[PDB]
Order: C-alpha cells, then sequence, then structure tokens
DNA sequence: GAATTCGAGCTCGCAACAATGAGCACAT
DNA sequence: ACACTGCGAGCTCGAATTC
C-alpha cells in the first residue's frame, strides 16, 4: 500500500507563540499534540522517520536528527516546552536545512516536509521562489499547517511541490488535520532484527528496547513482529455465502467448503484475518 | 444562456448570474423603454460591465429604431481599453450562439498621443507637445504647398488618409487602441481620424468623460452623431468634479508674464487684425492690475465686466469673440507651434468665459496667501459653483442617460446637484456565499480616548499613540498588506515621524515593511513594486497613503494586496478655502443642501471609493477598518453605500482598539478555509 | 383581590449640537 | 435672528409571590 516517507515537522518559535485561543501557550499546545502526532505515526508506518527542526530569530537550528527513533523526539519534545521564543521566523532557511539532508534519500520514498506555522512574516535572506522551484526539483511533498490567517507564499508553496494548506479553526480541528498527515500516499532495504531480547545482530551493540538504527555500524534494527501487522491486505482474505453446527466455533466458506455461523463470520474477516479451516 | 428579461431575449455570455444582477438589467430595461435617465449603483467594476453591455447591445437587436449607439463614458484609458475586451468576448459569444458575421462595429477614443504611428511625433512625453507637432505637419497651411506634392514636411498617414480612408468603412471587428494602431499600420491610414471618422457609424463607442462633458471639445467630436442614443457615465461618483473642472480657468502672474512674451512675438510678426493686439494689451494691463491688490479676498462675478469698461473701455460685446478670433489670427499667422501659445488661449478662454457664464459663478482674487501673511504671489481664480451648467447639454441631446458607480453614496444628492429628475434611481447590493467583508468603526482607543482627527484633536499625543497602538496590533493580525489612507500629506508626515520619536514604529516594522506613496511618480511607483512583492512572499507590507492620491483612485487592491483597508480620519477637504466657501454659498441658496451635510457627502464618496477598492472578485476578502469615532454617527455611516453598509452591525460600531482586533483576527480565520 | 420586585416596551422631553490641504487626460 | 443624536423620566404592562 502505502510507501517510505521521510518527514521533517517545522515549528514555529516567534514572538507569537504566547499568544491565547489555544491552551494558554500557544507553543504547548503545538508541543502537547506533536507528542500524539509522532506516536501515531510510528503505528501507521513502520520503517519511517521523523526530523524536527524550531526556528526563531531568523535561523533555523535542527533539533532532532533525522533517525527513526519514536522515542527520542518525545523526550526532546518534552525538553522544548521551556523555550524563550524571541524573534521572528524564517522559511527560506528552514526549507534549506530540510533540503540539505533530505535530497540525499533514495529515490522510492515519499519525502516530505510539514511545516506548523504560527506568525505571518517570514523575514529571510533570500528569495523564496526560487526554492519552490528546487523544491518542486527534488520532488519534496511541502504541506503547511497555519494558524490564525492565510498568508499568500504558503499557499504557493503549498500547492506548487504538491502539498496541502490549512488554516485552524479551534484545538479539536488542529488535532483533525495532523490526524490526515498520519496516513502514507499510495528498492530493498537491509533491516537486521533483534533477537536476545533486544541486542545487535551485526556488531553486537547492545542498547535499550527501541526500533532505532545501530549507532556504530549504521544498520536500522527493527522488530519482525511489528511489519507482521502490515500483512494480510496483500493475498487479502475474501468474504463468504451464506443460505446449526460449526467449524470454527462448534455450536460458508467456498474455498475448503466449511460451515461457519453469523458470529464466526464477522470474526474471521474482521479480526482474525485468516480463514480457520484454510490453515488445516 | 437565452436567459430572459421581461421582453427581451438576453444572450449572457455566462452561466451563473448573480440574483442582483438579473434585477440590474430589468432596472435598466426599465431607463430605456422609459426614454428617460437613470442613477444606478452596483459595486462590482467586471460582472456589471458584462451585464450592461449584455441588455443594451440585445436592446438595439429587437428595437433597432429606438436606441441605435451606446456612448460608454469611462474614466481613463486602461477602463477603455478593458470594457472593449469584454465586448468582443460578448460578440464572440454571439459567433458560437449564431455561426454568423454581423454588420456591428465598436470602437474606442482617445488622445493623439495614444493613437499614433509617425515616428518623430510619437516619442513625445507630455501631451501638449503632441498636439502641437502634429499641428506642424498636418494644418491646412502645411498642406497648402502639398498640392505641388513636393518635399515638404508632411504627414504621410493623414494624406494617405482622406484619398482612400472615406468610400469604405471599418466592417467588424471590435478595435481596441491597439487594434487600431494596428489596422493603421497594415494599411497605411492614421489611426486618430480614422476613429475621429468612424465615430458616426459605429453600435458602441467607449470614450473618456471629456469628449462629452468639456464644452469646447463635445462640438468637435460629438455633435451631429446621434440624437437617439444612450449614454452611460461608468464610475461617475465624482462626475460633478470634473463638470466643475472644466468650466473654470485659473490665472496667476506665472502665466500673465508668458502672455506679454506671447503678446510681444506677435508684435514683430504683423509687421512682417493690429486693433485686436491693441484688445488684449488692454485686457492683460486690466487682470495684471486687479492682481496687484493687497487687500480682501473680494468676489465679483458680473461685476468684473463693469470694471473691465471703466478704467479700459471694453464692452462685453466684442469679448465673447475674443477666444474665437484668437484661434483664427493664429491661422492666417501660420504660427508653426501651438503649445507655446498655450498661455495666451488660456487668457482667451478666460475672456469668453466672464462675458457668456455669469449665473453661478465667481471670481476670486486672493492675495493673501495659503497660511502666510505675506509671500508675493496671488492669483485669481475663476471657480464654477454649479455642476449642472455641463451636463445641460447632455441631458438634453441624447434619449437617455445612466450615471452609474459603485458607490453613489445617496442617490438622491445627484439629481440635486445636476438638474434632472431621473425614472428609477435605484441601487443594489451583491450576493455572497460568506460575507466578504466585515466593516468596523474602531472608535475610542484602549484606555477609553477619542481618536477623531478633529482639527484641535491632533497635536496631543493622547490620540498619535492610540493610531500607532492600532496599526502596531492590526499589522500583526492581518497577513499580506495593509492599505493605510491617512487625511493629508502634512498629517502622515507628522504622525509617522511622531511615531518614531516614541517607540511605536520599531514594533511595526519588525511584523511588515512600510511604504509611503509621496507625491512625485518616480519614488511612487517604485514603493509600489516592492509594496505588491512582499506581499507574494512571507514579508508582508503597509502601504500607508492619502486619501485625495493617486493609488486611491487608480491602484485596484486585489486579494492579498491590502486585505485591511485603514482609514485613518474622514478625509475631508480643507473646509476654510476660499473656493469652497463660495460653493457651498450657492449650494445653500439654490437647491437648499446645507453646508455641513455636503462636506460630509463629499468625504463619504472618498472615503468609500478606496474602502471598496478592497473587493474585486467572488473569492476576495477584505478588511475595512474606519479609524475615526465621526464615522459612528447617523449623518456620516448612513452615507456610505448600501453594500457595505447591509454587514455593519451596531456591536462593530464604537469598538476599542483591542476589540477591534478580536473581529479582525476571527474574521480572517473564517475566510481562510474552503466553501 | 390588591400589593411587591425587577424586568420589558413605547412616547417624549431634555440639553446642546461643528467642518482643516496640494498637481498630466482631452480640442485647432 | 440657534441648536444634531443620545437617554433617563412616566406610563403600563408581565411573571410569580407576596400581604
Ligand atoms: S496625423 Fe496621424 S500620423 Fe500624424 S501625428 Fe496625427 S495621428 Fe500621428
Ligand atoms: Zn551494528
Ligand atoms: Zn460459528
Ligand atoms: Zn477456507
Amino acid at each position: 500500500l502505502g510507501m517510505m516517507r521521510h518527514l521533517y515537522v517545522v515549528v514555529d518559535g516567534s514572538r507569537t507563540m504566547e499568544d491565547q485561543d489555544l491552551k494558554p501557550n500557544r507553543l504547548t499546545c503545538t508541543l502537547k499534540l506533536l507528542e500524539y502526532f509522532v506516536e501515531e505515526y510510528f503505528d501507521q508506518n513502520p520503517i519511517s522517520q521523523i526530523g524536527i527542526i524550531v526556528t526563531k530569530s531568523k535561523r533555523a537550528e535542527k533539533l532532532t536528527e533525522l533517525s527513526g527513533n519514536p522515542r527520542k523526539h518525545i523526550t526532546s519534545l518534552k525538553k522544548a516546552v521551556d523555550m524563550t521564543c524571541h524573534g521572528e521566523p524564517s522559511l527560506y532557511n528552514s526549507l534549506s536545512i530540510a533540503m540539505q539532508t533530505l535530497k540525499h534519500m533514495p529515490g522510492h520514498t515519499s519525502r516530505e516536509v510539514l511545516i506548523i506555522f504560527s506568525s505571518l512574516t517570514t523575514c529571510d535572506p533570500s528569495n523564496i521562489y526560487d526554492l519552490i522551484k528546487t523544491l518542486k526539483a527534488a520532488k519534496i511533498r511541502v504541506s503547511v499547517i497555519g494558524l490564525s490567517a492565510e498568508v499568500r507564499v504558503c499557499t504557493v508553496l503549498a500547492r506548487e511541490t504538491g502539498g496541502t494548506y490549512h488554516v485552524i479553526l479551534d484545538e479539536s480541528h488542529y488535532k483533525e488535520l495532523l490526524t490526515h498527515h498520519v496516513s502514507p500516499p499510495p528498492g530493498n532495504t537491509e533491516p537486521g532484527l533483534t533477537l536476545g531480547g533486544y541486542f545487535c545482530p551485526q556488531c553486537r551493540a547492545k542498547y535499550c528496547e527501541l526500533p532505532v538504527e545501530c549507532k556504530i555500524c549504521g544498520l536500522t534494527l527493527v522488530s519482525a513482529p511489528h511489519l507482521a501487522r502490515s500483512y494480510h491486505h496483500l493475498f487479502p482474505l475474501d468474504a463468504f455465502q451464506e443460505i446449526r453446527f460449526c467449524y470454527g466455533c462448534q455450536g460458508v466458506c467456498a474455498v475448503c467448503q466449511n460451515v461457519f455461523c453469523v458470529d464466526c463470520d464477522v470474526f474471521v474477516h474482521d479480526s482474525l484475518h485468516c480463514c480457520p479451516g484454510c490453515i488445516h | 444562456m437565452k436567459l430572459n428579461v421581461d421582453g427581451l431575449l438576453v444572450y449572457f455570455p455566462y452561466d451563473y448570474i448573480y440574483p442582483e444582477q438579473f434585477s440590474y438589467m430589468r432596472e435598466l430595461k426599465r431607463t430605456l423603454d422609459a426614454k428617460g435617465h437613470g442613477v444606478l449603483e452596483m459595486p462590482s467594476g467586471t460582472g456589471k460591465t458584462v451585464s450592461l453591455l449584455a441588455l443594451i447591445m440585445a436592446y438595439q437587436r429587437a428595437y433597432p429604431l429606438e436606441v441605435t449607439k451606446l456612448i460608454y463614458c469611462s474614466r481613463t484609458v486602461p477602463e477603455i481599453e478593458k470594457v472593449i475586451e469584454e465586448l468582443r468576448k460578448l460578440l464572440n459569444f454571439y459567433e458560437k450562439q449564431e455561426g454568423e458575421k454581423l454588420p456591428f462595429l465598436g470602437l474606442a477614443l482617445s488622445s493623439r498621443k495614444n493613437l499614433c504611428i509617425h515616428p518623430e511625433v510619437t516619442p513625445l512625453r507630455f501631451g501638449k507637445d503632441v498636439d502641437g507637432k502634429c499641428h506642424s505637419l498636418t494644418a491646412s497651411y502645411v498642406r497648402a504647398q502639398y498640392q505641388h506634392d513636393t518635399s515638404l514636411p508632411h504627414c504621410r498617414f493623414y494624406e494617405e488618409f482622406d484619398a482612400h480612408g472615406r468610400e469604405v468603412p471599418l466592417p467588424a471587428g471590435i478595435y481596441n487602441l491597439d487594434d487600431l494602431k494596428a489596422l493603421g499600420r497594415r494599411q497605411g491610414w492614421c489611426p486618430y481620424f480614422l476613429a475621429r471618422y468612424s465615430i458616426l457609424h459605429a453600435n458602441v463607442v467607449v470614450y473618456s468623460y471629456h469628449y462629452l462633458l468639456d464644452p469646447k471639445i463635445a462640438d468637435l467630436v460629438s455633435k451631429e452623431l446621434a440624437r437617439k442614443a444612450v449614454v452611460v457615465f461608468d464610475e461617475a461618483h465624482n462626475i460633478d468634479n470634473v463638470c466643475i473642472d472644466s468650466m473654470s480657468v485659473n490665472l496667476t502672474r506665472r502665466t500673465l508674464d508668458r502672455c506679454q512674451g506671447n503678446l510681444e512675438t506677435l508684435q514683430k510678426t504683423v509687421l512682417r487684425a493690429e486693433h485686436f493686439l491693441g484688445f488684449l494689451r488692454r485686457l492683460l494691463e486690466y487682470v495684471k492690475w486687479r492682481l496687484r491688490v493687497q487687500h480682501v479676498v473680494q468676489e465679483s462675478p458680473p461685476a468684473f465686466l463693469s470694471g473691465l469698461a471703466q478704467r479700459v473701455c471694453i464692452q462685453r460685446k466684442p469679448l465673447r469673440f475674443c477666444a474665437e478670433r484668437l484661434r483664427s489670427l493664429l491661422h492666417t499667422l501660420e504660427i508653426t507651434d501651438l503649445a507655446d501659445f498655450s498661455p495666451l488661449t488660456l487668457l482667451a478662454n478666460f475672456a469668453t468665459l466672464v462675458s457668456t457664464y455669469a449665473k453661478g459663478f465667481t471670481i476670486i482674487i486672493e492675495p493673501f496667501d495659503d497660511r502666510t501673511p505675506t509671500i508675493a504671489n496671488p492669483i485669481l481664480h475663476f471657480s464654477c459653483m454649479d455642476a449642472s451648467l455641463a451636463i445641460k447639454p447632455v441631458f438634453e441631446r441624447f434619449q437617455s442617460v445612466i450615471i452609474t458607480s459603485g458607490t453613489l453614496s445617496p442617490l438622491d444628492i445627484y439629481p440635486k446637484i445636476l438638474d434632472f429628475h431621473p425614472v428609477t434611481m435605484a441601487t443594489f447590493t451583491m450576493t455572497l456565499a460568506r460575507v466578504c467583508l466585515c466593516p468596523m468603526i474602531i472608535g475610542r482607543g484602549n484606555d477609553q480616548v477619542a481618536i477623531s482627527s478633529k482639527f484641535e484633536t491632533r497635536e496631543d499625543i493622547a490620540v498619535i499613540r492610540n493610531y500607532g497602538n492600532l496599526l502596531l496590533e492590526m499589522s500583526a493580525v492581518v497577513p499580506d498588506g495593509i492599505v493605510a489612507f491617512f487625511t493629508s500629506y502634512q498629517y502622515m508626515e507628522s504622525t509617522v515621524a511622531s511615531w518614531y520619536e516614541q517607540g511605536i514604529l520599531e514594533n511595526i516594522q519588525r511584523n511588515k515593511l512600510l511604504f509611503i506613496e509621496t507625491q512625485d511618480g518616480a519614488e511612487t511607483s517604485v514603493a509600489l513594486e516592492k509594496y505588491q512583492e512582499a506581499c507574494e512572499n512571507g514579508r508582508g507590507a503597509i502601504l500607508l497613503s492619502v486619501a485625495r492620491g493617486k493609488v486611491s483612485e487608480g491602484i485596484d487592491f486585489v486579494h492579498h494586496y491590502g486585505r485591511a483597508v485603514i482609514m485613518f480620519g474622514v478625509p475631508y477637504v480643507y473646509t476654510q478655502s476660499r473656493i469652497l466657501k463660495a460653493r457651498l454659498e450657492y449650494l445653500r441658496d439654490q437647491f437648499q443642501i446645507r453646508e455641513n451635510d455636503f462636506l460630509t457627502f463629499d468625504a463619504m464618496r472618498h472615503a468609500a471609493q478606496c474602502v471598496g477598492r478592497a473587493i474585486r472578485g467572488k473569492t476576495d476578502y477584505g478588511l475595512m477598518v474606519f479609524a475615526d469615532k465621526r464615522f459612528a454617527r447617523g449623518d456620516k455611516r448612513g452615507k456610505l453605500p448600501r453594500w457595505i453598509q447591509e454587514h455593519l452591525t451596531d456591536a462593530n460600531l464604537n469598538l476599542t482598539v483591542d476589540e477591534g482586533v478580536q473581529v479582525a483576527k476571527y474574521f480572517l480565520r473564517q475566510m481562510a478555509q474552503p466553501f
């Protein structure tokens, strides 16, 4: 179904991130829904990555490098709750940091940038309209979730590179907009599985209980039960036809001719995802 | 789309009509069948132009004997080219619906500086020079030696035009200004004189105001054209100021000493008729003697003509033909250029205006200048008061004349100033899928201090801070462009400088760049192209200007250029000038218009024109604040038109500065979302 | 059955009203 | 030969409980 995604999340750190009409700090409501967003992203996407960049005082600083750690992002967003948020942000600098290290991903992925933008002004030392010609060349899909207004350059950035642009009604609308980005849009990597509690198979580098890549030899270490949940869409199971004694619950499949019931026909197709007579 | 108005089959060139726009054609048909005038009002610029042209062009098919010609008077040359391009879009729609051709031609007229092919005369900058360099190449004494066909100076385009451009007319194909030059190029004819010759046999004709309102022009281009026509005065909210400036001459010392040089150089040529030179040398002495006084200002509109016969003994009977013989004396003298004799024609036009037109005129000699007790620069104004002495030929010659704009502020002032009786006098209002405009009257400040731009409430810092605290707190919630009209140049300069001495202008420059519109044209067009570029990228800009300026009347702020339009006070004229203080005397005796009710009407038509320059389209949304306490009263907010008054509620009527932002921020959040 | 408390609406009298700036298109 | 738009006064109701 979906493909791999290397999604940066750009967070605004302007002076206007101390504004009301949210949770009483505008930055800490953004960081609250983002920690929910990182958790929901890695569950509908097994082998993807997340980077988080912030912008403050005409400069961009990479808060977290592009790595598929579903814990190292949440413990860094909890650290940056008390950020000072002085100055106006930049959009040329943030899409240059998110392009100097997103240009070098392989071509069979879906590289993306999600800009959460609260300020209205992007004071930047160069022209923006050559980045959008460059981002369209590098197949980067930039989507913006705006706050309180609609900037013109954020619609040109969204519709030319290929993303979307939406503006917040309230906090309930903000959580609904982030849940549209967890779904993936419709090459062979080398991972190593992690038998023995959680060790490394390539260089015996023991570390904690994570699906993160190896910090020494550079091999991605995933858990094979996590990839197993995303099966049963490929070669899926078919429906049945219906016209006492059952086969599943013991009290009609057209493959192996095994009679089911109404409480089993709702359970095999929805939750079990495999015919109990076909396994024999 | 075979749309049906109450008697016609109107071919509309679109698919969706707006329910107010169909009712515009019913009231427009109600004028033409009644053979009378009409004062209509509908906001937009396009959509109004394509609906008016759809009915009248379809009206002359069902009744081809009642109306024959449509004269469309627009403001200037950019809107002349816009109306013609909306006409061929309707014509090509007729070419698909019927599959035929039509005996239907439509022109566009402008000055000789626009229709010009000859290379040595086109790159002249000023408009009054291209007439002279033409007149040195095409006058009847210049072509007098061209009957021998020698190598004397001549225009090849004019001399080719009268030999072949008479037997065949223009066939079809609605012409722009550029299309007429392209037709004149590939055929070899004049573009200017082909447009003037073929204006008598046309169906739609689009020129400016001054071919019909100016009395010394309309007897040359539009005297014998049509006795059964339809005139449309598009965007004619300031139609009275065009009618006053056309019949008003202004004389000063700088002009009069140049007439002495023209009278000097005419005396060297007669020796190489003579009673006419002693006539003008007599008249130039008297007008200089009247400007020689240093006394109180005085007015005497027919008593000038008595004192002109006392010391100088010149009667008024030869004075009526003063400008006539000077046009004939320069013909028999065969002068090359005529832009040099422009002061002497201006003195001769003054002489033929004080002899005939004296019912509602005045002559104001002002030795005491503006604000200074002794500066040697006196000036006499020959100011017209009655604005209905310029449409009285237009209201009588034609069949029906339709005065339409978007901001006719009360509909009953216009038939009172202009002496006529309409048959509809209707208004309209746009219908929308949202509420695309949120007007508000930001009154008292953030600490319950009045905000008004009066004359005694301008130098106190409790108001200048509340103007600075407003533009600061609106430049953080409005995206990509704010137009802030001030009331004058000396008030815009004395407030930005008083924001810089305080700590307010440094906090606006953090959000948005600020560009200032100045009087000169080079620095304005530079500061206007960096404004429209700073709204396209993410910086966001502020264009703070004046209200009776060039940007407020010419530049059309489309969406995301000027989301907010901030009026920094009611834009009054100088209410103590001696010209305006005499015009309100005529407006109080005649027509009984109260002198306070005219200054508000004049101001609410400039405060609604530039505010209404922020919405042009279906998807355009726009904030429009009115940062003055005086806007809140009944005789001022009841004057702004019915398409920006139907959304001005009573909650948004005396809003403070901080509460005006949370109506600004809530409106811009609602508009940013899809339909 | 005839008061109250606090609300609503419509008539109408009362007292005192305001109004400050700057330039190019069109005829022989 | 002065005086615009706002605004508390009487007047008379209402709902529900009192005296
Ligand atoms: S006569 Fe024709 S070519 Fe000559 S100046 Fe006039 S418009 Fe131009
Ligand atoms: Zn390893
Ligand atoms: Zn069963
Ligand atoms: Zn089976």
